């Protein structure tokens, strides 16, 4: 009805306490470059920013 | 409205359209710049007929190949009583004869205006670069600086039916309805001269324009009415003489003096006061 | 040809307003000519083509007998309508000469668009005669007929003397009205002239006020 | 709120509280209701500050205006703001709302209420309303007096209609005549059946000379006398309408003693309503 | 798109004692560091200990 | 009304805003105690009785 | 309000590294004309990159926060309409807890992840203090049963007023208030309790929903001027 | 308008008129590259526009929990589930026409019955 | 009393149904905006008027 107008906490505490593969591929080796040639040598990446084809070998 | 024609709702529309300021921008969807190789044939399928119509019925040798096309809304030109013939002349009179214009008929499914600028006899080799740009300029000014009809500074007008008590022929007071136009924006001097309205009853919300057009005494009455409306808006009642004294003080110096330090405090009433 | 009719109608209304202004200033103007019908105006002040001849619209008015008794110093009045839109010094110069030549005490000049500054500065140059310039667009509607504008009556010198004496006032203690006031321009008031404003009051029915031109 | 889907325009979504305070507001309604109340609280704070400045400005602008012994309204400089306080010279504390009986009504009603005729038999005066109702019929000297009274009343109706274009008849006026008439009837115990002893000449002259004693301005010159006449224009219209010959004899049944009592009180009441010089 | 609403609580931040003291301490420490350098410079120039 | 019922029953009233508690439910409990359901009582003037 | 909290802020770098390792394409190679469907990723108002599969990414981020791998105070917003993914870690953001709603196909309709068993152990630890394993609020946060939500994140979730009526798929007492079900089957969160929107002062009013709103405001101010016992010392 | 961009330097192309053929050419103001135009339209101004009404539709629009669901029929697949939203244009001159997105075919239709 | 509450509940429901009808015509764009007002503004005025009258 009124879903219990009262806050029942005095005895509700007691109640709870009371209740308780086939070779169809190609495989190649991968070997690291010798470090003896990487010293005093820097390898960078070059990116041409353009929409056409740029090739310094021929262009 | 005129006392004789106050109840005629059909004439109210004539007055309403004759005072509302409308520009081409408010009655158009889009404007486009089209290029035609010659001013005798068209590339758009739609205007294939309009050119054949006007041209057959009919100078054009020196017309520029750049075309300005305006597409007007069918509904918009029907909300306000308008026809492409009148607006076409309106454009024709803004620039008297420096550009050629053709306009479709009302029966057409789409309402289109085609404009062409005619170059002078002298050839300007430098203007070809800005030829299209110039079209982009005039079209913008043709959307804004064109007054199809109405009084400037008049945004919109709405029709309302008010009740006023006028004496009856028998001798009693009876309430009859009349059509009254309410407007946003104020141009009292120009609107007061429009035919069809009652200039002896026009009222303005801003009492400043009343004073400039009708005089200080008219501004005095308008000022009181504005003050009275504010007081009476909430239903409170104040004796007339209290408001009259405030209004009289506000207009005693041959003008509307504010109640701030720039108004009554700039008089000559003693430094100590 | 609609535009032609629009100007004619506006000119006719402006002519009527000027006639009422002259009548209200205390000059002899019959009521019949004030209410001239539109068709009569188009018959006497227009031509075969239809465009009006504003030169012929100019007329002469003289003080009425009652005004002479109250103001025994007012002379004739001349009203001139300028045919050309742009008023120049040439037309202004002949207008003032036409006033000074025939002893016209007051001359009203009506222009269409504007008067050039080189001609405006010449307006106050023929005393004691006075020249008043009126724009036609401003004369289309008689502002004095508005319900908000009360009745203004100019007071004679004797009446002004009595007004101050009985109220024991000074010219600085009266309510002021500007010379540039639309009603003051309609009446041609001068500095020191007092006008009796008769207006309807909801507390006393009729209330009489006074304003001194400044 | 983060409980409705986008583009929800139902009343429950945009703040329609369907419940009452008795039933209680749901959490959505509670928040929307709280939002509305916050608007009122903010307005109260802002309105108080803004209005306070307005009141101070108004008071300082009109603080030096006073009514002088010549009835003119002037400021400290002596400049005239109004030539008579309130355009009528009365005090707001003594004004009451009264109905103007001449402006309203149809022409036929106006004729029936005020017109009195002694020659014809269309608007005749009943002989039982006064002790001289027999010899009154067929008199021309009194007929012209009645004609002038009716002519003035018709003129008053014309003037009133031109002032109040809306036809409103209830306006604030100084003296409440209706109460004075009631007091006279109740004080003297008017018979209401026996014919009165009043005469047409006495009534018309009694009202006419009463209007002369209603003095707001007492100058002895034309300008002040004209101003005095104008100041009591509206009140005289009310006075004439209420104290009409037909209305007094037919509607009020007033006696000569009662009529004299009414006239004296109206003069006394009007003089008490005049604004007092020196009032700020 | 609609203009950003200035009252949106999601665009507002609350500075508690933590952040409030952080900026205050940062300003004061900056002054302390400046004073330390001035003493170092003064000692070198004026030849003090 | 809730407080009156709580005192008569020796309980702590639950007045949290958004719950299933209704005024009618309180009234029913109050009537079970022999009191007017709406909390009205017959009183006597202290001056005259 | 009673259940509102303010974040203290943490380092955003670990999240940035985590995003990069899970496919957040860097902004140095983002070509808009070759991928006009990627969702922009923002961290503390910093555009770090774009992602091709925002739905999968958000699922991973949400799970990590709920289990306790990312700090709960971190706010994640996915603007599907604008194709933006905003992550906020700065301090000063006001947030509050809410229940988590999931499908739970066992019952066939969405329901709260918190069950009666969780509540049973919650109260057991509450009342044992006055020995089962400890179970506190932090346990709920680490179990993904509750979640901190800030104002910005509320713009992309749907919350239920109460689990009694809105969560279950869907005579009436004439005295009960008219409650709207809203007939929504996509709830993502559920309010802990609607009464928690009030503050400390407004939580003392009994039946504040039966009062005119301005009166509640007056009580809040007046409740702070009432004589009582401010402290026991 | 279909803006065209240069091919050699990616700069913005502009329209130019050649009298040798009375045709339309697009030329670059910086690198002197020409290209024949495909359409005679070069400028388009839209006072009243319907572009952006359905902005924000994505392949996973149905995953949004806030978006409301409806039972309207999709007139391309005969389905009942769908999510609807109003126009995204913020101008205070647009109608309240709804836009429905089907969760089975991603087809966008409208409830408009005036113009459609 | 009970009968008054039943009438009140129905009265509010009728107003809501009226609001439902207008909200359906606007979605179909079959509603013409009142002169001097926008479609959205006209719709809001109709909704507010119905709800205000429902309370009265
Ligand atoms: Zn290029
Ligand atoms: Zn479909």
């Amino acid at each position: 009805t009124n879903a219990s107008p009262f806050i029942k906490r005095d005895r509700m505490r007691r109640n709870f306490l009371r209740m308780r593969d086939p070779n169809e591929y190609n495989e190649f080796p991968l070997r690291a470059i010798p470090k003896e040639d990487l010293e005093n040598m820097r390898t960078h990446l070059l990116k041409f920013q353009s929409k056409k084809k740029i090739n310094p070998v021929t262009d | 409205l005129e006392p004789g024609h106050a109840a005629d709702q059909e004439q109210a529309k004539l007055i309403r359209s004759a005072i509302e300021h409308t520009t081409l921008k408010s009655v158009t969807i889009a404007s486009e710049i089209y290029y035609d190789p010659d001013p005798r044939s068209t590339v758009i399928p739609e205007d294939e007929e309009i050119i054949q119509l006007h041209f057959s019925l009919l100078s054009f040798d020196q017309q520029s190949p750049w075309l300005l096309r305006l597409e007007l809304d069918r509904a918009a030109m029907n909300d306000k009583d308008l026809t492409m013939g009148q607006v076409g002349e309106r454009i024709k009179q803004t620039f008297k004869n420096d550009l050629f214009v053709i306009w479709s008929e009302d029966n057409d499914e789409k309402l289109i205006i085609r404009c062409r600028v005619v170059r002078p006899k002298s050839l300007d080799a430098e203007t070809e670069a800005e030829e299209d740009h110039m079209l982009k300029k005039i079209e913008n000014t043709m959307l804004e600086n064109i007054t199809l009809r109405g009084v400037e500074n008049i945004e919109r007008v709405v029709m309302m039916k008010y009740d006023r008590k006028v004496p009856s022929p028998t001798g009693e007071y009876v309430k009859e309805p009349e059509w009254v136009l309410e407007t946003d924006g104020v141009n009292l001097s120009e609107v007061m001269t429009v035919p069809g309205i009652d200039p002896t009853r026009i009222y303005t919300n801003s009492f400043i324009d009343i004073m400039e057009v009708l005089g200080i005494e008219a501004g005095r009455a308008a000022l009181y009415k504005e003050v009275y409306n504010v007081i009476a808006s909430d239903g409170s009642y104040v004796n007339y003489r209290h408001m009259a004294l405030l209004v009289d003080v506000m207009t005693t110096q041959g003008g509307l003096t504010s109640v701030t330090r720039h108004g009554f405090n700039r008089s000559n009433t003693g430094a100590l006061m | 040809d609609q535009e032609n009719e629009r100007n004619i109608s506006r000119l006719w209304r402006a002519f009527r307003t000027v006639k009422e202004m002259v009548k209200d200033r205390g000059y002899f103007i019959t009521q019949e000519e004030v209410e001239l019908p539109l068709e009569d105006f188009k018959a006497k002040y227009c031509d075969s083509m239809g465009r009006p001849q504003r030169k012929m619209m100019s007329f002469q008015a003289n003080p009425t007998e009652e005004s002479i008794s109250k103001f025994p110093d007012m002379g004739s009045l001349w009203v001139e309508f300028c045919d050309e839109p742009s008023v120049g010094v040439k037309t202004m110069k002949t207008f003032v000469i036409h006033i000074q030549e025939k002893n016209f005490q007051t001359g009203i000049f009506v222009y269409q668009n504007n008067i050039t500054p080189s001609a405006m500065k010449l307006v106050p140059s023929i005393p004691p005669a006075t020249i008043e310039t009126f724009n036609e667009a401003a004369l289309v509607v008689n502002i004095t007929h508005h319900e908000l504008v009360p009745k203004h009556i100019r007071l004679s010198s004797d009446e002004k003397r009595e007004l101050l004496k009985r109220y024991r006032l000074k010219e600085s203690q009266l309510p002021r009205i500007q010379r540039a006031d639309p009603v003051a321009l309609y009446l041609g008031l001068k500095r020191g002239e007092v006008v009796k404003i008769i207006r309807k009051s909801e507390t006393s029915g009729r209330y009489a006020s006074y304003r001194i031109c400044m | 709120l983060p409980h409705f889907s986008k583009d929800d325009y139902s009343p429950e979504s945009k703040g329609f509280v369907e419940n009452s305070y008795l039933r209680g507001l749901t959490p959505q309604e509670f928040f929307f209701h709280a939002m509305g109340g916050r608007e009122g609280l903010i307005d109260t704070a802002v309105k108080t500050a803004e209005t306070g400045y307005i009141q101070r400005r108004l008071v300082k602008a009109l603080e030096d205006i006073m009514v002088h012994y010549d009835n003119t309204t002037r400021n400290s400089l002596g400049n005239v703001i109004q030539f008579i306080y309130g355009e009528d010279g009365m005090d707001a504390a003594h004004i009451e709302k009264q109905s103007l009986d001449t402006i309203g009504g149809s022409d036929a009603a106006f004729e029936k209420r005020y017109r009195v005729d002694l020659l014809n038999t269309d608007h005749t005066l009943d002989p039982s309303l006064l002790e001289s109702g027999s010899e009154i019929l067929g008199d021309l000297k009194l007929q012209v007096l009645l004609d002038e009274e009716y002519k003035q009343l018709v003129k008053d109706r014309k003037f009133l209609r031109e002032v109040f274009v809306d036809g409103e008849a209830n306006w604030p006026l100084p003296v409440n005549i209706r109460r004075i008439i009631q007091n006279a009837q109740q004080t003297f115990h008017i018979d209401h059946t026996k014919p009165s002893d009043l005469t047409i000449k006495d009534i018309v002259l009694g009202v006419k000379d009463l209007q002369e004693n209603l003095l707001v301005l007492r100058g002895k010159n034309e300008i002040i006398q004209n101003a005095q006449r104008d100041a009591v224009t509206l009140f005289c219209c009310l006075l004439r309408s209420r104290l009409a010959t037909r209305r007094v004899l037919q509607e009020y049944r007033l006696t000569k003693q009662a009529f004299d009592w009414v006239l004296s009180n109206i003069e006394a009441q009007f003089l008490r309503s005049v604004v007092h010089p020196g009032e700020m | 798109k609609d203009q950003d609403d200035r009252d949106h609580f999601g665009k507002k931040r609350l500075d508690l004692a933590g952040p409030l003291l952080a900026q205050l301490f940062k300003t004061l420490f900056k002054k302390l560091t400046k004073d330390i350098f001035r003493y170092m410079q003064r000692t070198v120039e004026e030849a003090h200990d | 009304l809730l407080s009156k019922v709580a005192a008569l029953s020796g309980n702590e009233g639950d007045a949290s805003p958004f719950t299933d508690i209704t005024v009618e439910g309180i009234s029913k409990l109050l009537r079970e105690h022999g009191y007017q359901s709406r909390g009205f009582e017959v009183m006597y003037n202290g001056h005259t009785g | 309000s009673l259940m509102s909290c303010i974040s203290v802020g943490t380092d955003p770098m670990p999240i940035i590294t985590f995003l990069s390792e899970w496919g957040m394409e860097p902004l140095e190679d983002y070509v808009p004309h070759q991928s006009p469907d990627a969702t922009r990723v923002f961290v503390n108002g910093v555009w770090h990159g774009v992602h091709r599969n925002p739905a999968r990414l958000m699922e991973t981020l949400r799970t990590l926060r709920r289990k306790g791998d990312i700090n709960p105070e971190v706010s994640m917003i996915r603007d599907i309409r604008e194709k933006e993914l905003k992550i906020f870690t700065d301090a000063g953001r006001v947030y509050r807890p809410l229940f988590i709603v999931e499908d739970d196909e066992s019952l066939g309709h969405k329901e709260l992840k918190v069950r009666k068993g969780h509540i049973a152990k919650l109260m057991a630890t509450e009342y044992q203090d006055i020995d089962v394993e400890e179970y506190t609020w932090s346990s709920l946060l680490n179990e993904g049963l509750v979640e901190y939500i800030d104002a910005e994140e509320e713009e992309s979730i749907l919350i239920a007023m109460q689990p009694e009526d809105l969560e279950p798929a869907e005579d009436v007492d004439p005295a009960k208030r008219i409650r709207v079900s809203h007939h929504a089957t996509t709830f993502t969160h559920c309010e802990i309790h609607p009464s928690m929107i009030l503050g400390v002062a407004a939580s003392i009013i009994p039946f504040p929903d039966h009062n005119q709103s301005p009166r509640n405001t007056y009580q809040s101010a007046m409740g702070k001027q009432a004589m009582g016992v401010f402290l026991t010392n | 308008t279909t803006f065209r961009f240069c091919r050699d330097c990616n700069n913005m192309l502009y329209p130019r008129e050649d009298k040798e053929n009375n045709r339309l050419l697009f030329e670059c103001r910086t690198c002197s590259y020409v290209e024949e135009a495909g359409s005679p339209l070069v400028y388009r101004h839209e006072l009243i526009t319907n572009i952006g009404e359905t902005a924000g539709v994505v392949q996973d629009i149905g995953s949004d929990p806030t978006l409301p669901r409806s039972d309207r029929e999709c007139p391309k697949c005969h389905s009942r589930e769908n999510v609807f939203f109003q126009s995204q244009q913020r101008r205070k001159d647009t109608s309240m026409v709804l836009f429905f997105v089907c969760l089975s075919c991603s087809h966008i239709f409208t409830s408009d019955q005036k113009n459609k | 009393d009970g009968p008054t509450m039943r009438e009140i509940t129905e009265t509010i429901a009728e107003a809501k149904k009226k609001v439902l009808d207008v909200t359906k015509e606007a979605q179909a764009n079959l509603l013409t905006a009142k002169h001097g007002m926008t479609l959205r503004e006209s719709f809001e005025d109709n909704v507010v008027r119905f709800l205000n009258e429902a309370r009265d």
